[PDB]
């Protein structure tokens, strides 16, 4: 038990092309995605992990 | 080293404040301080240009791993330690012998201008030994800047020089 919970969720992602589709099928134990994200890409970003304030 | 800087000339001139190097003359019209333009100009230029170039030769965020690649973090944190410490060793070489260049550079400098002094005065002068010559002619304002230019007359002083010497 963690979180009072016995069971488990497995969490998967992945990315689709412009034209390309996606295909779900199921017979149970599917989380179904609700919001998907488009994504724009530059470089020139990151992840930081800081305590500090942001002004 | 050339042995000029703390050398012969033992102490630098607070009253010389119109260049690095230069000259200071005590005739019967007065005494006086005065920079040798060219030299620091050209000094200036040459070590402006030194600046630059150390400058111009230089010119991320960390990535994130499970517990079951820490084979894969240890060779990023290899990466990364490696590369820290040559640019460090770099950067402390370069600033260590520019330094030392630096120093000689204006040392030959002061040098350099006491020799141009030297070989134009020959024997109407006499060498202190303290960076100074003592002038066998009496010579005005006019002959310290032709010394200065570097258009000094021999010739002009030779017999009148050679009575008092």
């Amino acid at each position: 038990k963690v979180r009072d919970q016995e069971g488990r969720m497995n969490y998967y992602w992945t990315l689709v092309e412009p034209g390309d589709k996606i295909t779900f099928e199921a017979t149970g134990n599917l989380v179904v995605p609700r919001y998907a994200f488009t994504m724009e890409r530059d470089a020139g970003s990151g992840i930081i992990i800081s305590d500090t304030p942001v002004h | 080293l050339f042995g000029a800087i703390a050398g012969f000339i033992e102490g630098g001139w607070t009253g010389m404040v119109d260049g690095w190097y230069g000259y200071h003359h005590q005739n019967e019209q007065g005494s006086g301080y005065a920079a040798d333009l060219k030299s620091t100009q050209n000094a200036i230029d040459k070590i402006t240009n030194k600046v630059n170039s150390v400058i111009e030769k230089m010119n991320a965020v960390g990535k994130e791993f499970n517990h079951l690649e820490k084979r894969i973090e240890n060779l990023n944190k290899k990466v990364d330690d490696g590369f820290l410490d040559i640019w460090t060793y770099n950067a402390e070489l370069l600033v260590l012998l520019e330094n030392e260049r630096t120093l000689d550079y204006h040392d030959s400098n002061v040098k350099n201008l006491y020799e141009k002094v030297r070989n134009q005065l020959k024997n109407n002068a006499k060498e202190i030994g303290n960076g100074c010559f003592e002038f066998y002619h009496k010579c005005d304002n006019t002959c310290m800047e032709s010394v200065k230019n570097g258009t000094y007359d021999y010739p002009k002083y030779s017999e009148e020089a050679k009575l008092n010497r």
